[PDB]
């Protein structure tokens, strides 16, 4: 997989190089080719492993991800040419170049056999994403808000990096082929229930648990587009990807050890849906709702029963695509509005007929319509947490009721209602802000006709 | 200073490190040492300010009664073996106290409130040498005695270090300072290997001057001993503000730069030798460091401070550059990482 | 008060460039910009992509299984052997612990 | 370039110094005619002659030379400072600030001329003689208490390091004559200076600048019939001793770093610029940038002096 | 082909230095060539290479 | 660590026994690394000073980028040897220590139980 | 020596004490520092008297030849000080805080 | 142009070189030694 | 609407001999910029 990366690297090199004029569109353009070159990986005519190399390889989970990865770029790129066309020609270069590493860092991080260079990867893409949201990010808050999302992500690295350099002392190599193929089975002592808490805690903190998701609300809230974009779909799923490739080893501790997380994860699904329900900021809730539906997953990645595992990969696809859809138009209306503010804004389908049925399709992915993707994994870690208890239905009852009552008030009271009287005059959308969001939803209902292809690694 | 004196002193602060490298006679260990507390005194007060004729009486003193203490433990040692050196035999006591002797030299741990104050009041150029070619000296006098030393002293002063280090630079806003807590945390790292694999040390040390050395000069281009500052890069000189972004990320342990090798094979060899107590809680105040480094890349990079008309001035005139070796030791040290097997 | 400028308006880009498509200010480099992200965009990854995507051929095997399947439903029921063996890996093989 | 290695090997000033490798600055009031005497002066006895330094001293001894706009030039206007007195913009603070900054430009480059060539320098007035005009406007309205405060730590910060005017010839037209003759100019902004302002400067003059520079310094002060000879003056010049003064002291080997200071004007001004954020003093992050984009756009700016193209330099891909 | 027609060239060679390199691995990891048990067959005629 | 072995070279570089070792591919990715880390290093001063960053001393380019991989052979060289070593030295005692380091047997999956911790 | 070198030991210890907690004037620190320099020449002087390794004796006299100079920069800087503040006291050194 | 001539004006034709030249010295050292030394590895081991 | 750059008052903070100013410690003044003191 060097041709996922080294033309990707070569984009850097196109944006320095290029015309200040033309910069925009050579970038764009080939990523957009880059993310064809990007399907080839989808060919997989067998079971086994596509293990491109020693340090590289791609497998049923990480595949279905190199290509949203991939596909963002371009996307991003196009959804910051507006703000970030008020800059000074070197630091927009210095802006495409940083959304190319990040995909670059991240199409390898997602496509790396050595967990630990995973982690190397892993922690790297916190220095082009604080760049992207503390440079530019327009609110006085994001030296704050990097500061959260900085220290969470680090206090919970190093354990993981102690964790990982201890399992390669205790099986001698941290190559995901081997460790799958060999006996590491934890033995429940008091230190393996800390080794097991060392290596999902980094994981957990990147994907918001309940009780360290304070960093994302704070994050997305004053970052750019482009990084709020990349947090919610590629950069919050790292911490997914991570939890399915390192509980292959620590197999026996997760039955009992997992409890806490579990119930932290569904009550926490619930409060977080439910502040969705009066928060003023558009982007503060899309966040939260954000937080609720990744707790799901974080429940299926431990309850780990086959169905849970592909629920997990169908949900995080999807809700990917379908958390930056809204976060997109979200910052279509805060460029006009110039306030996140909900409840200014009213009525726009009066004035926006076409952005409006984009928010009412990302909405329908938002809450769980049935012939969408979202739905099918939402029904499959429903399954699997009722198996798990009968009970699970109630907390992951209250979410759905709740989930549906945010997702249409962001409907009703964005894109519904009688029309703002005179804010400054919205002028009228433009074709890049349609496609960036039909670009989104076009994939959306492509990959609804045949989900096998993000069905993770258990089907 | 007449150039002729400047080459002897020179020469001495150089001969000073080397004899002490060179030899095996710890005696002429000794005098090496001497030597460089000798030569480094008459630089560091060039300006002859206030400020400086304290910062040398200070080092003076600190240095001199640690020289002194090393010297007790060589002659302790003839006696209890002919022989002028360590050796297997030597009394434990005797190899403490050349670790806390020389600890002090270094400026590690609880013996570190001389170098922040030092480091205050020198130049910036004479602030590097005081900070990395006068610390190859004492280091190499551990690094050779390393079979010998005690792994739970070393231990102490490193992971004291770190804290110290890394508590002490929240707090300042001086620059010269925020460097010498700097050093006294890499210190830390540097002597919490040394008992277990001294090579790690030398490289702890290395990456620790070709990080340093491109900051110093860095802070001296602009001359700028505050954040405040060093925050108005962005106008006196712009280019610099990106590797000065990374480079200070590098000397935090940030994963991508090559910062990270020290700590992660420092870790890796530690949990090798089952210090999984100790590697844990360093790497976690480690952490700490990089606030203070992204406090300080806020201020001059990713926030632009407001600046001074008089600047304006400034910009006009032609910028002196900085030497190359900025360069070459900026880039060798911000991403060499990709070549890690080997420097290791 | 400190010196600094006053906050810039924006400017309605489709006060000029009535045709503005939301990539740059100047006319050419927009319609170029999307006469290129259109295409590249839409008419040669959603479709040649989809394309390429729906011919991967018996995408993790199974497309083989529903075949091996009928054989072996075939096979197993025309000799009369259990359709799904209970255990898998042959008792024989395994050599239990014998306590 | 010199450095050590060019000290080690001759170029020492000492070898360079004579009879008249002076600096001699004439200070006077609002119009002393005392360019007219600092021109001769300077010729009589063969000495380059500085022009007094104004907002734009620096532009023209950097690059093209063409006087920049005035924001590039840190927006100052003597003109605006007499129209608007006590402006809300500070205009006048900002005005003084940046003329201390020229003088420092001006002193330094000509003690380059004077160790280097070893020609002497007639300097008008200089960084020694620019307070005269910040007492006087804090005797008035126009600059507040902190305000002086910022000045005098700018002053302290970097004209210690320079060494004194040899001599410093001073005329003394008074005031109620001074303003006689800025009416008789044309300057319709000069005119409306308040005659305060001139005595307050005059003042400041003798009851500081001369008796302060008088022990460390020549002085040399010479009324209005005076200066009009300066053959007069240039007379006293001559019979000048030079016996007091720091300049005793100034060994080759203590010049040369000196001549390293002058010889890097970064540093002579590094002081200048210290991040005391007074609000005049602030350019602002917003509007500094777009001003230094702007600046550094400007033809021959844009990359250091004989690499931009657009002059017409050449070779750049080898030097 | 220089007149903003080798900017195009850049990205486009990146892809042939990658296609290339990665067959490289392939060379490097071809032990059980056709060692493998599942796979494992006789050259059949006129093939020195079960996969290349 | 690996100094004080037998007949360790006590100031040189790289002893002759590393002639024996394949000397390091030119364009190892490794020296071609030190190269690009090269051209970096050449455009970074380019920029540090003020000049046009690639249009600008093209001879300078090329000493940086012929400096730092002529580093690199010989370099690479070395530490090649040192790993070499390494073995050699490992290698050697597992053996001249066989009864340490015994080869012991391994079961086959048949023999061997592990428990199953049923995942429900 | 068994019990005399245990005396010029202690001198040094007590010699320790001195120069690590001042008081008032520097000098009587410098000062105290010799009373080491005296001590360490005094036993590295009767070890290699009462062992006749003659080839040491250049030792104890190195030690005394830079200890001099080492006193020697250590009064220069104390002048320094006494110029800068009139006196030696210490508590003036306290600028750098 | 300048008022201060640029002391970069025309190149230091002696900075060129002993620039160039060295860096091509340093490469017929380089690829000398590498074929040397090939060879010398594949004789000193059989081949 | 622009990115806010930090404005003169969060630059203060910095400015002081110690960022988090303690009891006493506030008490103290930043060191000379020329390195040279009064006294
Ligand atoms: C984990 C990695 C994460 C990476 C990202 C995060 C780490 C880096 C962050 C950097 C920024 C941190 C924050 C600092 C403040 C930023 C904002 C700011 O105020 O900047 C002011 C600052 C002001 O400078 P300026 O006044 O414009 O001065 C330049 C002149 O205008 C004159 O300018 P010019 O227009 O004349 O310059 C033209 C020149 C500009 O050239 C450059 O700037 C090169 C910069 C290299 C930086 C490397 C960083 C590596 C980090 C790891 O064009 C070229 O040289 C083209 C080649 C450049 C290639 C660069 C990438 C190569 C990667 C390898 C590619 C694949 C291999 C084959 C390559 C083949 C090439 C033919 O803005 C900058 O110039 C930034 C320069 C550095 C950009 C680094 C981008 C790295 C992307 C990765
Ligand atoms: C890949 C990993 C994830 C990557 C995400 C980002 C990728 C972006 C770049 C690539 C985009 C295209 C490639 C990825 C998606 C590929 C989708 C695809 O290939 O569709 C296959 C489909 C043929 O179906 P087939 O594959 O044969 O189904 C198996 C039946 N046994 O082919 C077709 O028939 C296409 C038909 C198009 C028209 C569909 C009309 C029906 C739509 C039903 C919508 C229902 C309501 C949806 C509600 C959504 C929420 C509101
Ligand atoms: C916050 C994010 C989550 C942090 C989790 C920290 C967990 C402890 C450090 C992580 C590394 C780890 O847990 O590794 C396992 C290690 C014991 O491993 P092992 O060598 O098997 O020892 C068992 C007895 N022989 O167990 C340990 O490392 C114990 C370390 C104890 C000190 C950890 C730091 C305490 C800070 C207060
Ligand atoms: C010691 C133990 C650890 C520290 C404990 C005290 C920690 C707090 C210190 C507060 C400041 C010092 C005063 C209190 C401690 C003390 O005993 O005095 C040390 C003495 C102070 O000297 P001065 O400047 O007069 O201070 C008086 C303050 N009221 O300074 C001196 O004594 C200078 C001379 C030092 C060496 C004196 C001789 C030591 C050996 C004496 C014989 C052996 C004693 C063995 C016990
Ligand atoms: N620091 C200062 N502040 C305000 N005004 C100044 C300052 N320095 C010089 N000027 C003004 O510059 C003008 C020209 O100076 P001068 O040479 O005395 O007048 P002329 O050129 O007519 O002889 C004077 O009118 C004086 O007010």
């Amino acid at each position: 997989m060097l041709k996922i990366i080294l033309p990707s690297l070569m984009l850097l090199p196109l944006t320095w190089l290029s015309s200040p004029k033309k910069t925009w569109t050579n970038v764009t353009s080939y990523s957009f080719l880059i993310s064809l070159t990007s399907l080839t990986l989808l060919w997989q005519t067998d079971e086994n492993y596509k293990n491109f190399s020693n340090m590289f390889s791609s497998d049923p989970l990480s595949t279905p991800l190199i290509i949203l990865t991939a596909w963002l770029l371009p996307l991003m790129l196009m959804a910051s040419q507006n703000h970030l066309k008020k800059d000074n020609n070197v630091l927009q270069k210095l802006y495409i170049s940083m959304l190319i590493s990040l995909q670059i860092l991240l199409i390898m991080t997602f496509s790396a056999t050595e967990l630990i260079m995973f982690y190397i990867l892993f922690e790297a893409t916190l220095i082009p994403t604080l760049i992207i949201i503390t440079r530019w990010g327009n609110q006085t808050e994001r030296l704050n808000a990097g500061i959260y999302f900085l220290f969470y992500t680090l206090i919970g690295s190093i354990p993981l990096l102690i964790a990982l350099i201890l399992i390669q002392n205790h099986v001698g190599t941290l190559n995901l082929m081997i460790l799958s193929f060999t006996t590491h089975t934890l033995d429940a002592s008091w230190s393996n229930n800390l080794l097991w808490l060392a290596c999902m805690m980094a994981f957990l903190i990147k994907m918001p648990l309940y009780g360290v998701h304070l960093w994302l609300p704070k994050a997305h809230v004053e970052a750019p587009i482009a990084g709020s974009m990349i947090l919610a779909a590629i950069l919050l799923k790292l911490g997914s990807y991570g939890m399915i490739r390192i509980s292959i080893i620590l197999d026996p501790l997760t039955k009992y050890m997992a409890y806490p997380f579990i119930l932290l994860s569904l009550w926490g699904m619930i409060m977080t849906s439910s502040i969705c329900l009066r928060q003023t900021d558009l982007k503060s809730l899309i966040a939260y709702s954000s937080v609720s539906h990744m707790a799901l997953v974080i429940a299926s990645i431990m309850i780990q029963t086959p169905w849970s595992f592909m629920g997990a990969t169908m949900l995080m696809i999807a809700h990917g695509l379908t958390s930056s859809l809204l976060f997109c138009l979200a910052n279509s209306n805060y460029e006009r509005i110039h306030s996140r503010t909900m409840i200014m804004a009213r009525g726009l389908q009066m004035v926006f007929p076409l952005m409006a049925t984009w928010w009412l399709m990302a909405s329908l992915a938002n809450l769980a319509l049935p012939p969408s993707i979202n739905l099918m994994g939402e029904l499959f870690i429903t399954m699997s947490l009722f198996s798990w208890s009968n009970f699970t239905i109630i907390l992951m009852g209250i979410n759905i009721i709740i989930t549906g009552m945010y997702s249409m008030y962001m409907i009703i009271t964005t894109q519904r209602g009688k029309l703002t009287n005179h804010m400054i005059n919205l002028q009228p959308s433009h074709t890049r802000e349609l496609t960036l969001m039909a670009l989104h939803m076009i994939p959306l209902i492509l990959l609804t006709t045949s989900p096998k292809l993000i069905t993770g690694l258990t089907m | 200073m007449n150039p002729i004196t400047l080459a002897i002193i020179y020469f001495t602060i150089f001969l000073g490190p080397v004899i002490t490298m060179s030899s095996t006679n710890l005696m002429l260990m000794w005098v090496g040492l001497e030597f460089s507390l000798l030569a480094i005194i008459p630089m560091l007060i060039n300006k002859k300010n206030p400020r400086s004729t304290e910062a040398a009486t200070k080092y003076f003193v600190t240095q001199a009664t640690a020289s002194m203490i090393i010297l007790l433990a060589i002659v302790l040692n003839y006696k209890q073996l002919g022989t002028w050196m360590f050796q297997q035999q030597t009394n434990g006591l005797i190899l403490n106290m050349t670790l806390m002797a020389l600890s002090m030299k270094l400026g590690l741990a609880p013996f570190h409130f001389w170098l922040p104050e030092v480091t205050q009041g020198i130049p910036l150029h004479m602030g590097l040498i005081l900070l990395t070619w006068q610390k190859i000296a004492p280091l190499s006098i551990l690094i050779q005695i390393y079979p010998l030393l005690n792994s739970t002293i070393i231990l102490m002063l490193a992971i004291t270090s770190i804290f110290m280090g890394a508590w002490g630079g929240l707090n300042q806003t001086q620059m010269r300072k925020i460097m010498a807590y700097s050093s006294i945390a890499h210190m830390g790292w540097m002597l919490a290997i040394l008992p277990y694999n001294p090579s790690l040390t030398l490289l702890n040390l290395m990456i620790y001057i070709i990080l340093t050395a491109p900051m110093f000069m860095a802070l001296m281009l602009n001359n700028s001993m505050t954040i405040n500052s060093i925050s108005l890069l962005w106008n006196k000189t712009p280019a610099m503000l990106t590797m000065i972004s990374l480079m200070l990320l590098s000397l935090g342990g940030l994963p991508p730069l090559t910062g990270f090798l020290p700590k992660w094979i420092i870790i890796t060899e530690l949990m090798k030798n089952n210090c999984l107590i100790m590697a844990t809680l360093m790497a976690m105040m480690a952490l700490l460091n990089l606030f203070f480094y992204t406090r300080l890349i806020y201020s001059t990079s990713l926030t632009m401070f407001p600046t001074n008309n008089n600047s304006k001035m400034m910009t006009h005139q032609t910028k002196t550059k900085p030497n190359l070796m900025f360069s070459t030791l900026a880039i060798m040290s911000t991403m060499t990482l990709p070549l890690a097997p080997q420097l290791i | 008060q400190w010196q600094e400028d006053p906050e810039p308006e924006d400017e309605n880009v489709y006060a000029k460039n009535p045709d503005f498509h939301g990539y740059d200010s100047d006319p050419v480099v927009d319609v170029w910009n999307m006469r290129a992200v259109f295409f590249f965009g839409f008419s040669i990854v959603l479709v040649f992509g989809t394309t390429f995507v729906a011919y991967v051929p018996d995408y993790r095997m199974q497309e083989w299984a529903r075949r091996e399947a009928e054989r072996l439903v075939k096979y197993r029921e025309v000799n009369g052997l259990p359709i799904m063996e209970s255990n898998y890996f042959d008792p024989s093989k395994i050599q239990l612990p014998e306590d | 370039r010199y450095g050590l290695l060019a000290a080690i090997l001759g170029d020492k000033t000492t070898k360079k110094l004579h009879e008249y490798s002076r600096v001699i600055t004439v200070d006077g009031n609002i119009c002393s005619g005392k360019n007219k005497l600092a021109k001769e002066i300077a010729q009589q006895l063969g000495m380059k002659h500085y022009p007094e330094a104004g907002i734009q001293y620096s532009s023209t001894t950097t690059g093209d030379g063409r006087p920049l706009d005035i924001e590039f030039s840190g927006s100052c206007s003597l003109e605006k400072f007499y129209d608007d007195p006590k402006s809300n913009d500070g205009n006048s603070y900002r005005l003084q600030s940046w003329l201390y900054a020229s003088r420092l430009l001006q002193y330094a480059d000509a003690l380059e001329h004077l160790l280097s060539t070893g020609q002497g320098v007639v300097l008008e007035r200089s960084i020694y003689s620019d307070f005269v005009f910040l007492e006087a406007m804090y005797n008035q309205g126009y600059i507040r208490k902190q305000c002086v405060d910022h000045y005098n730590e700018i002053k302290r910060l970097t004209l210690p390091e320079y060494l004194p005017p040899h001599a410093v010839i001073y005329i003394d037209v008074p005031v109620p004559e001074v303003q006689s003759r800025i009416q008789k100019k044309g300057d319709p902004h000069e005119m409306k200076v308040t005659s305060a302002y001139l005595q307050d400067i005059e003042n400041a003059y003798k009851k500081t600048f001369l008796p302060k520079m008088s022990e460390m310094c020549e002085v040399l002060v010479y009324d209005s019939w005076e200066a009009e000879d300066p053959t007069k003056v240039v007379e006293d010049i001559e019979y000048l001793k030079y016996n007091k003064g720091p300049w005793l002291k100034q060994d080759d080997w203590t010049f040369h770093y000196l001549r390293m200071l002058v010889q890097d004007k970064t540093e002579v001004l590094n002081y200048t610029t210290i991040p005391v954020y007074l609000p005049e003093i602030t350019i602002g992050a917003h509007q500094g940038s777009r001003i230094y984009n702007s600046f550094r756009e400007l033809p021959g700016r844009k990359y250091a002096p004989g690499y931009n193209a657009e002059v017409g330099d050449k070779w750049i891909w080898l030097k | 082909l220089l007149r903003e027609h080798w900017v195009h060239i850049l990205v486009p060679a990146g892809f042939v230095f990658g296609c290339y390199l990665d067959r490289k691995d392939d060379e490097k990891l071809t032990a059980f060539r056709n060692k493998s048990m599942l796979f494992q067959r006789e050259l059949r005629p006129n093939e020195e290479v079960t996969w290349k | 660590m690996m100094n004080g072995r037998p007949g360790h070279e006590p100031l040189k570089f790289l002893p002759d026994e590393a002639r024996s070792l394949p000397p390091p591919k030119l364009n190892d990715p490794r020296l071609v690394y030190m190269g690009l880390l090269g051209y970096c290093t050449g455009l970074m001063d380019n920029m540090l000073r003020m000049r046009p960053v690639m249009r600008a001393g093209l001879h300078r380019q090329l000493l940086f980028v012929t400096s730092f991989v002529f580093a690199g052979y010989f370099y690479l060289k070395r530490q090649n040897y040192l790993y070499a070593v390494k073995d050699h030295d490992m290698f050697g005692y597992i053996k001249l220590h066989p009864e340490d380091f015994p080869e012991k047997e391994k079961k086959t999956y048949a023999e061997i139980l592990e428990p199953f911790h049923p995942v429900r | 020596m068994p019990s005399t070198f245990f005396n010029l030991t202690m001198a040094f210890s007590l010699s320790l004490l001195g120069t690590l907690m001042f008081r008032s004037h520097l000098m009587s620190t410098l000062l105290c520092l010799e009373g080491m320099v005296l001590s360490l020449f005094i036993m590295t002087s009767v070890t290699s008297l009462n062992s006749n390794s003659m080839s040491s004796m250049p030792i104890p006299i190195t030690i005394l030849v830079f200890a001099a100079c080492e006193a020697a920069v250590g009064l220069a800087l104390l002048v320094k000080v006494s110029n800068t503040y009139g006196t030696d006291y210490v508590q003036n050194l306290n600028l750098l805080q | 142009f300048y008022v201060r001539e640029p002391v970069n004006a025309k190149p230091n034709w002696l900075a060129v070189g002993l620039s160039v030249g060295a860096s091509v010295f340093m490469w017929i050292y380089l690829i000398q030694t590498h074929n040397e030394d090939v060879l010398e590895y594949k004789r000193r081991n059989g081949l | 609407a622009r990115q806010w750059q930090p404005d003169i008052e969060w630059a203060e903070q910095f400015s002081g001999a110690v960022m988090y100013p303690s009891k006493e410690t506030a008490h103290w003044k930043p060191p000379p910029w020329n390195d040279v003191d009064i006294l």
